[PDB]
């Protein structure tokens, strides 16, 4: 229903700054990583400029339920 | 004089009968020698320039560094977002290097066996043109596209009855060209580990941007299609979540051009409408089963090797045939030489065929016959 | 603890998991005789 | 005549000092084949797999452990019989290839081949002899009489099915199917492509393949094949999806890309109705044989 052309458009006309990123890479091969890629863009976004963070797919990063053995 | 030359030419021969096997362990102890010295060994992927000589770098296996260089690198072609090499003990940066190729990727990359051409299918020639319209005509003309000013489609998928020619199109398709051409089961991408699977696939993404001509082809995409779920299981949540990724990978932020997907699966019943989008999938194709015409066509493209006295009616094996495959016809061609391999006949009589269309059709009284209409 | 992978030919030089750690050849010692190595079984192995 | 010896003269000294070169060059060979062996006897060999062959000659490895790495000397092993995707030893101090791996397979594809070879006749068999004819027609033939079909000019037909009641009995005839071809022999359980790790079934079912592969004259058995047979449906927040997984790509490598004629499979159930259509399609698996109930003479032959 044009979600994304949306988040296009807003990112080509704003004169501040603008960070993105697809919403399912914070999973890594590792242990950890995924706490440090949020902390370091908010860090950035924080330290930049009064920009804006795109977030999509937060089904990839939010559920409902949780089995902490797997 | 004679016998002195010879000898001087025998002994000159056997000094140079070893000439290589020196040059070999010459060869072997350089690399030895240079091997207590090629230990220079980890990779790493540069991060951003604090100085012309302070650099931050990522391992590939977990923590980042602080790395220098040496003074003849090109410090300023060490862009972020490049893979270096680098040394254990002190840790520093060597060589940058290109961009990896990813050998899951490279295992489909060229690996094609077939070369079948359009002439052994059939039945569906204007199907062939439909993808053929996507598949050939904006990569060699695209110039007509933004004459009449609109994007040729992103891409394409097929649907149908099971084995009713999608791969021969696929490994017909896949005689063309044979390089940019790459193709998975769409089962090879899940792994037990934890999202090696979007890792995978990024990169595949990755070298199809890499030769901006470039098809990609995953067939029986139900593996990773699906529905959606809230949360059954705990699987679901990562191949769930490769699904997502690749859709955002196939149309977020992004000119996928000069990529086209076409895609395949035996029932598009239960596939996502994200996945079904016509925004993502652009033209849906079906394959019928084949026509009377067309299962004439295709068994006489199954009667290539066959021996045998020519008083053949065609037409009574095509009325007998409904319903059938498009698969099934050569193994009643099959069960036909069967027929003729016991009592010892090298021809093939011409009642044999009808038989094995009735021998054919009491194995499929046990089918299923499910449309699954895609939605 | 570790786990056998695949045997060799002549000389033993077989394949040892240990359980996720490394995945490798060596032949181990010599103070049996290399029968009692089959797939599916655990040998109590050192780490060099 | 004096140049005549002169030539003689000097045919002996070149002849001396061709030996005494040859001499030190097999000393340096000495020196060589110490170096190498002292630098090979270190058994602990870490394998890794080999991932690219760059060029500004130079090779990228990923070991066991879990990392990914780049070595601009190749090492012992030369090139040209190495293409990325396989398998390597590795010296654990200088991480360097120094021999190759011929394959890798799982433990469980290994612990499958027949190795007692089931000692069974046909005369045990009573009353089924069309059965047992097409079986041994459709297997054997193909397996012993290539020609047979290559003059007429056909593909073999592959893939074959049994069904039938329970007690009917067909696994027999594994057994003596597996008694009477002197071939390689793979057996599989039914759910044994079951694992909660992802896809490890995939790996089984490939794994079991390229093994199947390996060996040329060979025939592929599976017993039960309606555990992951059971038909696809769609449906919400409910459904069981890894034994998608499994059955399509235990589809897909018996039938689909690379198609192959050098195994084939047999494929043992007691109902039909649970299976799914796309593995019955037509040439996925070519011969459907039902098991008839024991009639009236049957029985006594078997007792
Ligand atoms: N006003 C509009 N309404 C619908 N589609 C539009 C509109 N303007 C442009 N489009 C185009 O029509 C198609 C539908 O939108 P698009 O495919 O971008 O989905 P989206 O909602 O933007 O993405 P998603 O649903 O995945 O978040 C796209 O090609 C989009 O660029
Ligand atoms: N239209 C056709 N013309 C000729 N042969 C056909 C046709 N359709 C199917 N076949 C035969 O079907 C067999 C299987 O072909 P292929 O692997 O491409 O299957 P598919 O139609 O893509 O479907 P599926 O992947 O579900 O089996 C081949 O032997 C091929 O000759
Ligand atoms: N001549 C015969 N004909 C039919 N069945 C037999 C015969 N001889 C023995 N049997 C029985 O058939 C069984 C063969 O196993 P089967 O029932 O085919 O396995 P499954 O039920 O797992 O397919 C044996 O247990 C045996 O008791």
């Amino acid at each position: 229903c044009g979600k994304t052309m949306l988040a296009k458009a807003v990112a080509h006309h704003t004169t501040a700054a603008f960070i993105r990123v697809v919403g399912s890479e914070f999973v890594q091969k590792y242990l950890g990583e995924g706490p440090r890629m949020v902390r370091d863009v908010f860090r950035l976004a924080k330290e930049n400029a009064p920009a804006i963070i795109f977030i999509d797919e937060i089904d990839a990063i939010a559920t409902k339920r949780f089995d902490a053995q797997t | 004089k004679l016998l002195e030359h010879k000898e001087i030419d025998g002994r000159l021969k056997e000094l140079r009968e070893q000439l290589k096997e020196l040059t070999k362990q010459y060869e072997k102890s350089e690399n030895d020698l240079k091997a207590l010295q090629s230990v220079g060994q980890i990779v790493g992927e540069v991060l951003k320039q604090l100085t012309e000589e302070k650099f931050i770098v990522k391992a590939t296996n977990g923590p980042r560094y602080v790395v220098g260089c040496r003074r003849q690198l090109d410090k300023s072609k060490l862009k972020p977002g490049t893979r270096v090499a680098l040394d254990m003990t002190t840790l520093t940066i060597m060589r940058y290097l290109p961009r990896e190729v990813d050998p899951l990727v490279y295992n489909m990359s060229h690996e094609d066996p077939g070369n079948v051409s359009y002439s052994e299918i059939g039945g569906l020639s204007e199907q062939i043109r439909e993808l053929r319209e996507v598949i050939e005509l904006p990569l060699t003309n695209p110039e007509l596209f933004q004459r009449v000013g609109i994007i040729p489609p992103k891409g394409c998928l097929l649907y149908g009855p099971p084995g009713t020619g999608k791969t021969l199109l696929a490994r017909a398709v896949a005689s063309q060209l044979d390089c940019n051409f790459l193709k998975v089961v769409s089962s090879s991408i899940v792994d037990k580990y934890i999202g090696e699977s979007a890792r995978l696939i990024r990169e595949m993404f990755n070298y199809a941007r890499d030769h901006q001509p470039c098809i990609i082809f995953m067939d029986e995409i139900d593996a990773i299609g699906g529905r959606r779920f809230s949360e059954g299981t705990s699987a679901d949540r990562e191949i769930q979540r490769t699904l997502m990724e690749l859709l955002n990978q196939m149309d977020g932020f992004d000119t996928l051009h000069r990529v086209k997907m076409i895609m395949a699966t035996n029932r598009p019943d239960t596939l996502d409408p994200a996945l079904l989008r016509p925004g993502r999938l652009d033209r849906k194709i079906h394959i019928d089963l084949p026509n009377e015409q067309a299962r004439l066509d295709i068994l006489k493209i199954h009667a290539g090797p066959i021996t045998k006295h020519g008083e053949i009616d065609y037409e009574a094996i095509v009325k007998l045939s409904d319903g059938f495959n498009g698969a099934d016809l050569r193994n009643v061609c099959t069960e036909a030489g069967m027929f003729a391999i016991r009592a010892d006949h090298d021809f093939v009589v011409q009642e044999d065929f009808m038989k094995a269309v009735r021998k054919v059709a009491d194995s499929k009284k046990l089918e299923s016959k499910l449309d699954y209409k895609p939605v | 603890c570790t786990k056998i992978i695949n045997a060799d030919s002549e000389d033993p030089k077989y394949i040892i998991n240990v359980k996720q750690f490394a995945k490798f050849v060596v032949d181990l010692s010599d103070q049996v005789a290399p029968t009692d190595i089959e797939e599916g079984m655990r040998v109590g192995v050192d780490r060099n | 005549r004096t140049r005549l010896l002169d030539s003689e003269i000097k045919i002996m000294k070149s002849e001396v000092l061709r030996v005494t070169h040859e001499l030190q060059a097999m000393k340096d060979k000495i020196k060589e084949n110490s170096e190498k062996i002292k630098v090979n006897k270190t058994l602990p060999y870490l394998v890794s797999n080999v991932i690219e062959l760059l060029d500004v000659k130079c090779a990228v490895i990923k070991t066991s452990t879990r990392q990914t790495y780049f070595l601009p000397v190749i090492g012992l092993v030369d090139a040209e019989k190495l293409k990325p995707g396989d398998l390597v030893g590795v010296n654990k101090d200088s991480y360097l290839i120094l021999e190759t791996l011929p394959t890798e397979y799982d433990s469980r594809v290994k612990a499958m081949e027949v190795d007692e070879r089931p000692t069974e006749q046909y005369s045990d068999i009573g009353g089924l002899d069309k059965q047992i004819q097409e079986l041994v027609e459709a297997i054997v033939l193909p397996m012993n009489h290539k020609e047979k079909f290559e003059n007429l000019g056909i593909q073999p037909p592959k893939g074959v099915l049994m069904y039938g009641p329970p007690g009917t009995g067909k696994t027999l005839l594994a057994r003596a199917c597996a008694a009477q071809t002197k071939a390689t022999f793979l057996k599989l359980a039914g759910p044994q492509l079951v694992q909660m790790f992802i896809g490890d079934g995939a790996k089984l079912v490939r794994d079991a393949f390229a093994l199947a592969k390996e060996k040329a004259p060979s025939i592929i058995f599976i017993d039960e094949l309606d555990a992951i047979g059971t038909k696809r449906f769609d449906s919400e927040k409910a459904g069981d999806r890894e034994v998608q997984r499994t059955m399509l790509e235990l589809l897909n490598q018996l039938d689909g890309f690379q198609p192959n004629t050098q195994v084939k499979v047999i494929a043992a159930t007691n109902r039909v109705d649970i299976l799914d259509p796309a593995l019955l399609r037509s040439g996925r698996l070519d011969r459907k044989i039902e098991f008839p109930m024991p009639n009236e003479e049957a029985r006594a032959r078997i007792m």
